[PDB]
């Protein structure tokens, strides 16, 4: 309560006691390069109508590598993921697709686009997860080799290939010999001369298309392990899952390769931690419900505790001890006389009475609380048992 | 089913014997008190999230006040309807009270448990990885009552003993002490049937009452569809918060329903028009829930002062309110103890077998006409009697129950009759 | 028109279960029974009486002695009759006496309306018509117009049933008054005042 | 639809709502109006 004086009763407070201090950074153990070669630097591109697929599986990729030596990079553009958090994932699949295009055609490899390169030649789905390279390469590409189709009477589909070489009729289909006004052949080779503007100079395209799913990972990036760090409050990074919880040992089953597990309300409570295999549990760092009773800052300074749902014997396990400042070890694990127990919870920082009385601030189950001295002459907080007449 | 009868201008039809009947009523007092930790169930354990709702102002502060009032309401609702006393009364180990037998309703010292035995069969015909572990591990958390089953069944003791030893006058001032076969005549008395009836047929009027109770405990236990008024109100509850905990698994629009991922993937230019649509949905969930509780907290509270009301009005006293306090004419009530409600039995009075006489509304003598003072004139063939209404219980004609005004001129149906 | 708009949209009104006719039975039963019986069949089995009997024991009811009813059943019977006969040519003149009911179909109506109203507004995006943004846009920004016209429909949704659950409280708060006065006043008599 | 049927259950929630307030209407006019099991017959006579 955003406020320095506060009246007298029982009040629901947030955590604002309990923070993270360690990190655990677990990842899989992999030492194989991804073959960045024979991709980027490869000696041989084929065309924009035949282009090739490659998959790249248990390799670890860092991309600092392609900053020594390698040529720099007109066009860098994600869509799905951002470029700053490729060193910290892990992803299920990877496909990579290589095709080499003139530069004005550079800007029709994208989602939503038309023209001849995007609906006769190399279509991509909209909902586009993945990287998309460019970069020019007239030093090296040269000559009259390099095809794309001109004349289709449909448009392609998203991942499709059309290799038919076939005669083209202008009004309808079939055309055998060709020579007729109306028979057109169906490609057109781009012409990469030496001294030719800029814009109708080579370039080459690689498409990195990603899949993060529920699956074994093979194409993770650099990070080092931390070893596991049990019964308290942390910070983990097991792969690509990021959250904050406490570990615990657990025995429950996984459908052989599976990675966690959720409940209805998709709360991960359960990572298979590799290089051990064993299946851990998550909790959050605090939950439950605490509570503070107070008499009022203008009469006393003294507060009482109590925790809801909990029994007077794992309350050092509930609340961290261990991660608490000194003002707070007082209350949790020790006992001058202040643990008390009832129905409704633990009770922290008050003594109790048997006489019964009325009800000043009400606990529960039956149990009030009220401000008064003792027998030796000290203002403390005194909890009873309601009475009814 | 039609009855058809057209009229009868000279004809009185009179009941000649009546029955006890019990009858329950059902009403619902409060319901469970729930309290929602917003950051928990908003954000989780993400600090962005937490900094990003730090700037929608003051909504969780609204909504935690609503639900608080709410649960404060609760226990106030309890402790106006049951606490109607400020003494408690010793319930008496002899449970037999010149043969009615509350063997029924007041607790049994053998048995440990301290309640009625029906006060027990009721509590057991209500019946409510894991569902409660998905709810606290997202800020969602319920409150006991501050009154406990112990306390609500002393107050329902106490009230039954009261209006045992000392019938219905400990609501007004302190309790004077009568047997209960006096009461049960004053309470006779007060529906117009003289308290004669009671003492010339007490012993049947005692058996028909045990035998109603015990058909009512036998009814209670066949029928399983009697309390489900009460059984509602948990289950309206209960659906609502699941409901809740399933909203976590959807989307709005955005990439995906786990802020981790968004907040692992996506820098900060989409990652905020992400996270928009997924705060906005869970405020809107949250909303809804905090109105619909307000309302369906309304509907309880309306339904608490009722309760208050019937017990107030039927347990301290008789009333004369047409079906009211029971089908029939009302001799008294007892209240039970149910989780969440009370349970009232009525015990009222019903006519029946009754017979059909000739009548006249005045009686000639002297030229004057006399009237009926209380009664109602027949004839049962020979003779003219004056009888009550609710009863066949005739008089001799006498001066002392007729009164005479004016003259037999005007006077329409008056027939000719000595005293 | 106004209707073919509501059920071109899918807001439907279904008929009650009770017709008119079955509440005419009800209502003449209710009279014929306290015409010929009295309040007897509201405590029991219906016992049979002559209506100035019945009238009688209503003098009773009120501290005055049923022989004023004996010295004047001519006058009494003809001031009930006028008074009928005066109600009907009140009720045919003033024409706002039923404008209670009368609210409660208009203001119902309105609502409907209302809904149907709300469809032609756009909550910022381009147009109000869903096939407008999909057959001119991408789906990149295509989601980006959807979204605010979903989820403005999505709140006025919302607010009508709001309205209506705290209308359907109010008028439940006077259907159980309804009820409580039609067993108190009409099967017995009642010593409230007013 | 496709892209509705990602907002959760809201429908389902109105729906709810609305047929609960259409069978308290029922409720209502059975509670003030059906009160007697028993159909007497009009009489033929109208004046008593
Ligand atoms: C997968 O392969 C199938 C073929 O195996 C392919 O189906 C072909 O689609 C095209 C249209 O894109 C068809 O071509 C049309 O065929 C009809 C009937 O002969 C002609 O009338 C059409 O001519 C009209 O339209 C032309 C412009 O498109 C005009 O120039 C012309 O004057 C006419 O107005 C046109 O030729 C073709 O017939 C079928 N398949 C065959 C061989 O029958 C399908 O599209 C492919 N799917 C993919 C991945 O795109
Ligand atoms: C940086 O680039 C230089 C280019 O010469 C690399 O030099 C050689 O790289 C090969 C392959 O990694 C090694 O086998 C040779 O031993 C390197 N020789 C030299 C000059 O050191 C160099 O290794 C690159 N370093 C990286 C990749 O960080
Ligand atoms: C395609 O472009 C050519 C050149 O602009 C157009 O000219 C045709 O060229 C072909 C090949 O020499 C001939 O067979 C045609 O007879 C030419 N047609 C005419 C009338 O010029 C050709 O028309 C264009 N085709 C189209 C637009 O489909
Ligand atoms: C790589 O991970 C595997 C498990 O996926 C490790 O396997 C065992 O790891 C424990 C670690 O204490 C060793 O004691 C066992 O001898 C290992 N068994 C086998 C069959 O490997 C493996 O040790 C890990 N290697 C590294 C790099 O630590
Ligand atoms: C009214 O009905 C009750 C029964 O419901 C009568 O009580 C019975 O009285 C007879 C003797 O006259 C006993 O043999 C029966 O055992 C009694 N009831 C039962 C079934 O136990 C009562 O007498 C009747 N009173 C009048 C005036 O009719
Ligand atoms: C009161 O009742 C009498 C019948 O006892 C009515 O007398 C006739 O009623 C009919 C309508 O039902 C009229 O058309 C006749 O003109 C009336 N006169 C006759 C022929 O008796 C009388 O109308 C009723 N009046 C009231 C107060 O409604
Ligand atoms: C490929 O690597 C060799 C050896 O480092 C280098 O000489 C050549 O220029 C590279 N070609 C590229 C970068 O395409
Ligand atoms: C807490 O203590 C009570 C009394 O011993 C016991 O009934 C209950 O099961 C305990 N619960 C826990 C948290 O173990
Ligand atoms: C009863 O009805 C008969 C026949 O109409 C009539 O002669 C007699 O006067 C009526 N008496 C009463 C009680 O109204
Ligand atoms: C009350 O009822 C119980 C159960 O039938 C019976 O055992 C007890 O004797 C009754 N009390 C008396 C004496 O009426
Ligand atoms: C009473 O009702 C019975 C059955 O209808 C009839 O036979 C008898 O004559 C009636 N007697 C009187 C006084 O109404
Ligand atoms: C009343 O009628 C009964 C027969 O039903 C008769 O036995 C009795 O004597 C009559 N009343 C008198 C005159 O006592």
């Amino acid at each position: 309560t955003k406020s320095f004086s506060v009246e007298k009763g029982i009040y629901q407070t947030s955590n604002f006691r309990v923070s993270p201090s360690t990190e655990v950074v677990r990842f899989p153990n992999i030492t194989n390069l991804c073959p960045f070669g024979q991709v980027f630097n490869a000696s041989t591109f084929p065309s924009v109508y035949a282009w090739g697929r490659m998959r790249i599986s248990d390799c670890v990729a860092d991309y600092s590598v392609l900053y020594n030596s390698t040529s720099s990079f007109s066009t860098f553009k994600c869509y799905g993921v951002s470029p700053t958090k490729l060193n910290d994932l892990c992803f299920s699949s990877v496909y990579a697709d290589y095709f080499v295009v003139k530069g004005d055609d550079v800007r029709q490899i994208a989602p939503a686009q038309t023209g001849v390169i995007a609906d006769y030649n190399y279509k991509l789905p909209d909902d586009f997860t993945g990287c998309v390279l460019a970069w020019n390469t007239k030093s090296i590409d040269k000559g009259q080799g390099f095809y794309y189709r001109l004349f289709r009477h449909g448009k392609i589909k998203p991942y499709e290939r059309d290799t038919s070489n076939v005669p083209y009729n202008a009004q309808g289909g079939t055309c055998t010999d060709t020579s007729q006004l109306n028979c057109y052949q169906p490609l057109k080779s781009y012409d990469f001369t030496d001294t030719v503007g800029v814009g109708y100079q080579p370039y080459r395209v690689v498409v990195l298309s990603f899949e993060l799913l529920n699956a074994p990972a093979t194409v993770c990036g650099p990070k080092q392990s931390t070893e596991l760090v049990k019964n308290k409050c942390v910070n983990f990074n097991f792969n690509g899952l990021t959250g904050t919880g406490v570990l615990t040992e657990s025995t429950k089953r996984f459908q052989s390769f599976q990675q966690f597990g959720r409940d209805i309300s998709d709360f991960t409570d359960s990572v298979r931690d590799p290089k051990t295999l064993e299946i851990l549990d998550i909790s959050p760092c605090s939950y439950g419900g605490v509570s503070v009773i107070t008499p009022g800052t203008n009469a006393s300074n003294v507060v009482a505790v109590l925790y809801q749902d909990v029994n007077c014997t794992d309350v050092p396990t509930m609340l961290h001890t261990e991660q608490v400042a000194h003002d707070w070890r007082v209350y949790a694990v020790n006992t001058d006389g202040n643990m008390f127990q009832t129905q409704a919870g633990c009770l922290v920082g008050a003594t109790y009475e048997n006489t019964s009385y009325e009800c000043d601030i009400p606990i529960g189950a039956g149990v009030c609380a009220k401000f008064g001295s003792t027998k030796t002459r000290q203002q403390s907080i005194l909890a009873y048992t309601m009475s009814i007449g | 089913e039609d009855q058809s009868v057209a009229y009868s201008n000279n004809s009185i039809a009179i009941p000649t014997n009546f029955s006890i009947s019990v009858t329950t009523e059902v009403l619902p007092v409060s319901m469970t008190k729930t309290s929602v930790d917003c950051n928990m169930y908003i954000c989780g354990d993400s600090t962005e999230c937490s900094n990003l709702l730090l700037q929608y102002g003051s909504f969780c502060t609204q909504l935690n006040r609503a639900l608080s009032g709410i649960a404060v309401e609760q226990d106030r609702n309890t402790r106006d309807v049951f606490a109607q006393t400020k003494t408690i009364y010793k319930t008496p180990n002899i449970k037999d009270f010149g043969g009615f037998n509350f063997s029924q309703i007041l607790p049994d010292p053998g048995k440990p448990s301290q309640r009625s035995p029906i006060e027990d069969l009721l509590y057991n015909k209500v019946t409510l990885r894991d569902l409660i572990c998905a709810q606290k591990f997202n800020g969602l958390t319920v409150l006991p009552p501050l009154l406990t089953d112990d306390m609500i069944a002393a107050y329902t003791a106490a009230l039954i003993s009261g209006t045992a030893t000392a019938g219905y006058t400990f609501g007004a001032g302190p309790a004077l002490q009568i047997p209960f076969p006096m009461q049960m005549a004053y309470r006779f008395n007060g529906i117009g049937v003289t308290q004669n009836v009671l003492y010339e047929n007490q012993k049947q009027i005692a058996n028909q009452f045990n035998k109603a109770i015990s058909q009512i405990q036998d009814s209670l236990t066949t029928t399983p569809t009697a309390l489900g008024k009460l059984q509602d109100v948990i289950n309206q509850n209960a659906a609502a918060l699941n409901t809740l905990v399933k909203q976590l698994s959807s989307n709005f629009g955005a990439i995906s329903s786990v802020l981790n991922d968004i907040l692992s993937r996506l820098d900060p230019p989409e990652a905020e028009v992400q996270i928009d649509r997924l705060i906005t949905g869970r405020l809107q969930s949250l909303q809804t829930y905090v109105t619909q509780q307000l309302i369906r907290a309304a509907e309880i509270r309306a339904s608490a002062n009722l309760a208050a009301t019937k017990m107030s009005e039927c347990v301290l006293g008789q009333s004369k309110r047409v079906d009211f306090c029971g089908k029939g004419y009302h001799l008294m009530s007892f209240p039970q103890a149910a989780p969440h409600g009370v349970v009232f039995l009525h015990v009222t009075y019903v006519p029946s077998e009754q017979k059909n006489f000739t009548t006249a509304p005045a009686i000639c003598h002297n030229g004057k006409a006399y009237f009926p003072k209380e009664g109602v004139f027949v004839m049962n063939g020979t003779h003219w009697f004056i009888t009550q209404r609710n009863f066949y219980s005739p008089q001799v004609i006498t001066t002392d129950n007729t009164f005479e005004s004016g003259t037999c001129d005007v006077v329409i149906g008056i027939v000719n009759n000595t005293v």
